[PDB]
């Protein structure tokens, strides 16, 4: 009876958190970089 | 806006001493324009 059921498949990769991830990771490295040159975001702008 | 400001005034200060030079020559070239007998100058 699944044959007349069971609803659609998907095939759903989980690649947004991935990318949400690194994107994180890109913000964290720049704030670091930052403060080790002694030169804040206030203090660019 | 002013620390902004920062990062592009090197372009701003390369641009301010290429217009002083080209002033400059502007000037040698109307100095040796005087010396042929163009009535403008008067």
């Amino acid at each position: 009876g699944a044959l007349n059921n069971a609803g659609k498949g998907m095939i759903e990769t989980n690649i947004g958190n991935y990318i949400q991830q690194q994107i994180n990771l890109l913000e964290f490295i720049k704030m670091e970089m930052a403060d080790v040159a002694g030169i804040s975001k206030q203090r660019e702008g | 806006t002013l620390q902004s400001s920062h990062i592009t005034e090197w372009l701003f200060t390369i641009h301010d001493d290429v217009k002083k030079r080209a002033l400059e020559c502007f000037l040698e070239t109307a100095k040796v324009a005087l010396k042929g007998r163009n009535k403008k100058f008067q």
